[PDB]
């Protein structure tokens, strides 16, 4: 019985630790993305615009 | 001389050529009036916005309006001023579009009254207040976990059902009635359907004699949706320098200020900044955030609904404009589904005056209390819901307990609810807010029920809302 | 010489510029030598430009172009119900003249702000999932948004085949699809027999650039013509992003200066002038109404685009289409979650406001407890009462192609889910089991469906309940 | 090569068949030459009048009254994205549609089709077939469920899985690997020569595999053979 | 005569085209009719490029513009000490003129390899986490580095106001500010009585862009004036981000190409050029010092972006203040793991150090 | 500098050391002339002539048979992106590489060279010996084998990893700490002085390493020591 009660007590605290780790993970991530996103915009509309005035 | 002609249309850019020497200045209106000479002409009743000076004697313009029927060589005058709009009592009740022309059918403004130019510098460095003061609104929430200061600048964030319009009613009716103030609301980018049904939902509150109202439509061109909110802002200055009033400016969406900005610069053909903006975002924004200020007799405070693209803070239209904001404001689906009418989020929405240098100690001490408070609670919802109430300790059920009735006692019955409710309103003080706050903390009314704590206004009103159960 | 006439100096990818035509209007038509039309868009210095309506291989440089003195306008009358036609009102499905006695131009003031009333009328698409829980109103906008292949064409033609019985003028509107496209949804149409109240606007691939620009703005402005008689007007657009691609073409042919992914600065001011035409009149001036439902595909889910972000702006709400719904069954594969209406309620009758509310509920607890559903089967704890109901619900939602439900009918099988009916039938089952009860219904609840016809509002509690059950005593669980 | 084509279907009214190597070469060429014509340039590199051009040739490539074009074309995508605008404006000119993915190219599976991208204006109950559809519906559906538990398995193992997911993985890589084929004219790749199958008889097969017959079968048995006699001949050469 | 006088072609978005001025110096002083002043950029065939330095909304077609004979400067002196003042030098603050007599020219070469000593004071900045773990020198160039609402503003304040007992002239750059913030910032220095020691630069958020360009310029030039008279100097500068901001807009509205997040080529040296001039001169230039205390504002906390790196390349170490540190009650948020003085520890007392 | 260093390679046959701050400011200021001079800009704002101007200079600096010249230069990564034109171009002229990470230097480890992208034309059998290939190959299949499991341990840790693996992290971890060392120069900085280790030690000292001889010590035991003695001597300073 205390061994049962230890490991759902273990489950518990690990599953915690995993749940946090994923959420800073997706924090991380979504910020890299966003920098992506704007970086991409960015050169497609210089790109755009050095074409047309190239003319 | 103030007669030219134009030579160039291409969409809503049109370029006119003026005689030398008689060029009109930049941000000049220009107005074209013209008669169909025979079948195969239509009218004209247009205004432009000189924009750049080319050199040849032309100018480049933007329109206010639709382009379409315009022919190459028809007169354009001059107006030797910027656009110019009606102010003072005679814009109180009314709608306007962004040339200050009246839009509903009330009847137009008299030629011979008072009309100040859109386009000023901001105040000077030595006409401004030394000191920070807190405005006071008598929404509990607000001025609790959320000052507001005069002069300052509020993003208001939110979804469609969670009552941004009842908070702009509720805010111009307590500002007039206690401060003596006026309100001016700004629609840029007004969608028509949701003007009319603004228009008829503050006839109905009646707090549409205090308010003026702008509208810049959807459909209308770039150059007019980027003008509308510096017409409202010119309409509030008035009341701010003549009358020495404090005014409240609602903007109904600066990103769509930011959007149209973009749009005129696409047009007029400069290179694009960052990600697609303008080169001149800063500038702009500066522009128009800069005369909202608090002077020595009166104050502008602007309460600003902000949309974020792709709900990145990091893009460059919602950093440019928080780096204005003084304070932010939540609404929150979540508590207008549980019944908190106010619906402020208590725990997102942020201020940089409470602080205890400006809003007092024991206020700084009784706002950080009732935070750490709703945190625990908010900690605890897991755990409630998965092993119940019973199974927690004996300290958390009285956070429980205490909790609860705060986040009850952040409800108010507002005066513009009582046309639906019945009940009427009240006004509740800062002073009265914080003693009802501390004494709910320090356990004064832990036997009460906490339905007695829903709508009401003063501490006192808890009490006999209780004894009228039973 | 004269002011009315010019001479061509380029022609390439279908536009020209000429000399002369001092007098021309911004956006007056021309016609050119061979007989070909034109349309003024460019006024420059000392040429104008000029976007060809037609084959432009017969023209060459010198030739002579002519004003026309008039401004881009559509032919619009009663006689083009049941006709398939082009932007110019030329008729396409070679059945004779048109014989139409008024024209209307194409673009047009929208209604003013006073001009305008709230939206109250319920337009009914006989979708579940939409009549529940996105409600569209009458003079309201709603985008219908997502990937290719997802269902967006299958959702208007329900809709349009939906509007028999009911007052509604309903125009669809063909922009850059095939010819061959067109003609099966014009085949569906007329099997169902949509064509007594429908006109079909096309523009296909292979037409000028400028006519699909034009397209959906001849559309309103045939719709327009009805709205202002007094009657109720649907308007569907097929590619707003097809129509922005053209007028991307056009602007960039002209020489103008570009913006992000090429689009000129005016591409949101033009949506904005096709949408805001869409109202609901006030009673000064007839109780007329158009809705229009346009349509935006995305690339990959990206609802962040340019052309995307600026129609989600517009509108009054939108409905989302997801390719991973529509492939795990869910048939309409409408996300209920993002989509959202702002008309709400007003735009719904009384007895689906009162059962609209649970299902959004139940829904909603399903969704933010789909997690759970691996652990309840060794029945961890009490709230897979909420996975049962949140799994009846989905199936309950779903729906064939062109079949749409009467009102009632819809207002009474949520009710039926709602109040626990369900909660019985396993989740295999009740598909047929909403058919059955449609065919008890026809059988035996025919006053319980008038009522609700006449008085918009449910039957009585105890009526219900017993019908109900008397139907279920009957029902079979495979 | 068209107009070759248009003239057996307008002048004989024959039935024709018309192969087209790669229709992205057109679009190609006309981006390389649209600078030099003096035109502005559109959002990725491409001519502004991609989709008029593209219109002019496709709408020219259908049947009509007089005969009967059916047309076979391949589409490059550049870059393996399927966003690019020439694919994705040439998307609306077809009516069935076969989408190739080097992910499933890299695991070995030919002729690499994605199952869920793919889509063809036949597949309604009233053309092939209610037995057809179901099956047909029922392989997507377990599919897509298989799409998703690859996320969590790589991430947890496959232990935590319910009973149900564990027979959704296990059918889901047998239908997977059933959905190869070996081709006539790949033996030069493969080693071995091709197959044809017949409708009846892949729908037969694909019906007994979602109802469970070959379960015990292990799953490499499935790969590259054709009808599913050929899979029972695999596995007892391999010795089960 | 079109040698001193000038005729102007072109305006719009706050630069002008000029014909004449055959004499004009390259970044010369030119006057419009109406008093506004600006810079002469480039000197074409045909023409001149001008930099309008006010408001341009009064500057027309056909306008005289008129040559002043003198490169770009600013007024300096000890009469400018208390006062609020434009990167021009005019007052703001209403108190009447200023009565300096000299001037300094805007550009400067910075001093050499052989004009310098390696640093050696203390910069007592009063606060007990920068002055223990990051101690700043006199003639060092330390970034202060944070995203928005979290001290910098106050930790500049303190440093300023700890100066009064110790031979220091403080500068205080505003760029791109808000008004009402400068005023109380102002009215804290005056409660505090720094501005007996105080100059103050101004250039808010409605200002056109070329004056938040000129102000850091500005600044240092009033700061030199002081260093190479043998005294000791300490300048903030509020926002290097806003200036990089204006000169990106000027940048653009010149069609000059843009690179990395639209910013043009010379972004860098744009900073470098103006962090350069702080220094420690060695005792044959007399021994005065400059110290530099630049501000970058970053987004999300993002230390790698490109202004961030290009300005932590330039200078001598950098704090960072942490955004979720400042939020758990420990307002000075320094982040001792990204936090670092490259020249401290020489300047740092016996008594600390050890 | 260069015209300065070739006469003492070719006038008098020395052999040179040529130390260049930061090449990329080269570059840098090209691309800042190279717009007003009327160029057309490159793919991200540079010069159209950046490799030639690169090539021009770098190919100057080079050994002949009267005299040699070996040159470090530190080379700018601008925004830390190593696929920027710049720093690309660059990497074609070098026969050796150290690639230096904010990663390893926040993690305290210092120089922070990456261990899998630095690479030399130096690292073979008859060059460097046997032994001391054979070290370094396995060192770097540690290392990324190490590499390969990072998100499983950022997301659940070490618990749920197999023996193997967790002997590859137990043994990775005391290399990476390992490859730190204390510099002479770095002694302004903190009071450690610095250490030179011969390659002869570094060789033995990793072999050990691999070989299981120190997996008792503690982790923090092997950071910037120099010998392998070292790791030893300050373990049994501090509790062991
Ligand atoms: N509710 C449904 N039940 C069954 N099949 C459906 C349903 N809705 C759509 N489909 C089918 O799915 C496919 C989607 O076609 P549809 O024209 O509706 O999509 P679309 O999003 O408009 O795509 P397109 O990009 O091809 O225009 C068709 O084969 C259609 O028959
Ligand atoms: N040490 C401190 N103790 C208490 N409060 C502090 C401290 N430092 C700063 N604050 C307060 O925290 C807030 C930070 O504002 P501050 O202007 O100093 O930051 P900032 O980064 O310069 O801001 P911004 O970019 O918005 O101007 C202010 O309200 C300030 O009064
Ligand atoms: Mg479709
Ligand atoms: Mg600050």
């Amino acid at each position: 019985l205390d061994a049962k009660a230890s490991e759902h007590a273990a489950r518990m605290t690990a599953m915690k630790n995993a749940t946090d780790n994923a959420n800073e993970l997706i924090r991380t991530l979504t910020l890299s993305y966003n920098r992506a996103r704007q970086a991409a915009i960015t050169q497609e509309i210089t790109e755009i615009v050095a074409g047309a005035n190239a003319l | 001389m103030t007669r030219g002609r134009v030579i160039q249309v291409m969409g809503p850019v049109v370029d006119v050529k003026f005689e030398n020497g008689h060029l009109p200045a930049i941000y000049n209106a220009l107005k074209i009036q013209h008669k169909a000479r025979n079948e195969n002409e239509v009218d004209i009743d247009l205004t432009l916005e000189v924009a750049l000076h080319l050199g040849d004697d032309t100018v480049r313009t933007i329109a206010m309006a639709s382009t379409d029927g315009l022919i190459r060589g028809m007169e354009v005058i001059d107006t030797g001023a910027p656009i110019s709009v009606p102010v003072g009592e005679v814009t109180l009740g009314r709608v306007f579009n962004v040339l200050g022309e009246p839009i509903d059918l009330e009847g137009d403004i008299p030629a011979d009254a008072r009309r100040d130019p859109i386009h000023r510098p901001a105040p000077k460095f030595e006409e401004l207040a030394t000191e920070v003061e807190i405005l006071e609104t008598g929404i509990k929430v607000v001025d609790l976990l959320a000052p507001y200061i005069k002069g300052g600048k509020i993003g208001l964030f939110g979804g469609a059902g969670v009552g941004k319009t009842v908070l702009i009613q509720e805010l111009i009716h307590n500002i007039a009635q206690e401060h003596g103030g006026i309100s001016v609301f700004a629609g840029v980018g007004e969608r028509t359907r949701e003007g009319n049904d603004l228009y008829h939902e503050m006839k109905d509150s009646g707090v549409i004699s205090k308010t003026a109202m702008v509208f810049g439509q959807m459909n209308e061109p770039p150059g007019a949706r980027m003008r509308v909110a510096l017409t409202g802002l010119t309409m509030a200055e008035y009341f701010r320098d003549e009358q020495g009033q404090d005014v409240l400016l609602f903007i109904d969406n600066i990103f769509r200020f930011t959007q149209a900005g973009s749009e005129v610069s696409a047009l007029l053909g400069r290179m694009p900044s960052a990600v697609g903006y303008q080169p001149t975002l800063a500038t702009e924004m500066g522009q128009l955030q800069e005369r909202i200020t608090s002077t020595a007799k009166g104050s502008i405070t602007s309460i600003q609904a902000i949309y974020v693209p792709a709900d990145d803070y990091t893009d460059p239209a919602p950093a440019t404009t928080f780096s204005h904001l003084d304070a932010t404001t939540n609404l929150e689906r979540k508590l207008a589904e549980m019944g908190i009418y106010p619906a402020v989020d208590p725990l997102a929405s942020t201020s940089r005056a409470l602080a205890p240098e400006i809003v007092g100690e024991e206020h700084y001490q009784v706002a950080r209390k009732v935070q750490q408070t709703l945190q625990r609670y908010k900690e605890l919802q897991d755990i409630i819901a998965i092993l119940g109430m019973d199974e927690l300790s004996d300290e958390d059920k009285l956070v429980v307990h205490r909790a609860r009735r705060i986040q009850f006692f952040l409800s108010q019955n507002f005066h513009v609810a009582e046309q639906f409710t019945g009940q009427p309103g009240s006004y509740v003080p800062v002073k009265e807010t914080v003693r009802g706050f501390k004494e709910i903390l320090e356990g004064k009314y832990d036997h009460l029920p906490e339905d007695a704590f829903r709508l009401v206004g003063r501490i006192e009103e808890v009490v006999e809302k209780a004894k009228a159960m039973g | 010489q004269v002011s009315d006439v010019g001479t061509v100096i380029q022609v390439g990818d279908g536009i020209a510029r000429a000399h002369g035509l001092d007098n021309v209007m911004s956006g007056e038509l021309v016609e050119f030598a061979n007989g070909v039309m034109g349309m003024a868009l460019n006024l420059e210095e000392n040429n104008v430009g000029i976007v060809i309506l037609g084959p432009y291989t017969g023209i060459k440089e010198g030739d002579e172009v002519r004003r026309t003195g008039r401004i881009m306008e559509v032919p619009v009358g009663e006689a083009l119900i049941g006709r398939v036609v082009n932007p110019l009102g030329q008729p396409v499905d070679g059945l004779g003249p048109v014989e139409t006695t008024e024209t209307r131009p194409i673009e047009s003031p929208a209604p003013g702000v006073m001009d305008r009333r709230s939206v109250h009328e319920p337009l009914q698409t006989g979708i579940k999932a939409i009549d529940a829980l996105v409600p569209i109103g009458r003079g309201q906008r709603e985008l219908i948004i997502g990937d290719r292949q997802t269902g967006k064409t299958s959702v208007a033609i329900d809709t349009i085949i939906n509007q028999k019985d009911q007052n509604m003028i309903s125009i669809y509107v063909a922009i850059g699809q095939k010819e061959s496209t067109v003609r099966t949804v014009v085949e569906t149409l007329r099997k169902h027999g949509a064509l007594d109240y429908t006109i079909v606007v096309t523009a296909s691939a292979s037409q000028p650039a400028p006519l699909l620009f034009l397209a959906p703005y001849a559309g309103v402005a045939m719709g327009e013509y009805f709205m202002y008689k007094g009657k109720h007007v649907l308007v569907v657009y097929d590619d707003l992003s097809k129509q922005a691609a053209a007028y991307r073409e056009l602007s960039l042919l002209l020489r103008r200066p570009p913006g992000r992914e090429a689009y000129p600065g005016d591409i949101f001011y033009l949506h904005s002038r096709l949408l805001e035409r869409a109202a609901k009149l006030s009673d000064a001036k007839g109780g007329g109404s158009l809705t229009a439902l346009p349509f935006v595909e995305t690339q990959a889910g990206d609802i962040s685009a340019y052309i995307p972000t600026n129609v989600i702006s517009i509108t009054d709400g939108q409905i989302f289409l997801q390719s991973d719904l529509f492939f795990s069954g869910v048939r309409p594969a409408i996300n209920a979650g993002l989509s959202v209406s702002r008309v709400g309620g007003a735009a719904q009758i009384k007895a689906m406001k009162k059962v609209a509310g649970t299902l959004r509920l139940d829904l909603a607890a399903y969704r933010e407890l789909e997690a759970f559903a691996q652990f309840g089967s060794d029945l961890d704890k009490a709230t897979q009462a909420k996975l049962a109901r949140g799994a009846r619900t989905v199936e309950v939602l779903k729906q064939d192609l062109h079949q749409p439900i009467p009102v009632e009918k819809q207002v009474l099988i949520i009710y039926a889910l709602t109040r626990g009916f369900l909660d019985d039938i396993p989740v295999e089952d009740v598909r047929r089991f909403e058919k059955e009860f449609y065919l008890f219904l026809d059988q035996n609840g025919q006053h319980l469906l008038e009522h609700i016809r006449t008085t918009k509002d449910l039957p009585n509690e105890d009526d219900l309940n017993k019908a109900i059950e008397a139907f279920k005593k009957t029902f079979v669980v495979s | 090569g068209l107009t070759m084509a248009e003239y057996f279907r307008d002048e004989q009214g024959q039935d024709v068949l018309l192969f087209i190597d790669n229709i992205f070469r057109f679009t190609q060429a006309g981006s390389e030459v649209s600078a030099l014509l003096g035109r502005m340039p559109s959002a990725v590199g491409y001519q502004p009048t991609l989709a008029t051009e593209m219109g002019q040739l496709q709408e020219r490539i259908t049947s009509t009254a007089k005969g009967s074009i059916t047309s076979i074309q391949a589409i490059y995508v550049p870059a393996d994205d399927y966003t690019d605008p020439a694919p994705a404006t040439t998307f609306s000119h077809l009516d069935a549609t076969t989408n190739l993915e080097r992910k499933l190219a890299e695991m070995g599976i030919y002729p690499a089709v994605d199952p869920l991208a793919s889509t063809s204006r036949a597949l309604a109950p009233e053309i092939v077939g209610e037995e057809h559809y179901q099956v047909a519906r029922k392989v997507q559906q377990t599919l897509q469920r298989y799409k998703e538990l690859q996320d969590i398995i790589a991430i947890l193992g496959m232990d935590e899985l319910s009973d149900e997911d564990k027979l959704v993985v296990h059918r889901a890589r047998r239908i997977q690997f059933f959905l190869s084929q070996n081709f006539h004219v790949a033996e030069q790749f493969t080693g071995q020569p091709g197959s044809y199958v017949p409708v009846k008889e892949t729908v037969r097969g694909f019906k007994e595999i979602l109802e469970g017959k070959y379960d015990h079968l292990p799953e490499d048995a499935f790969r590259l053979v054709g009808r599913i006699e050929e899979v029972v001949e695999k596995a007892k050469a391999m010795g089960v």
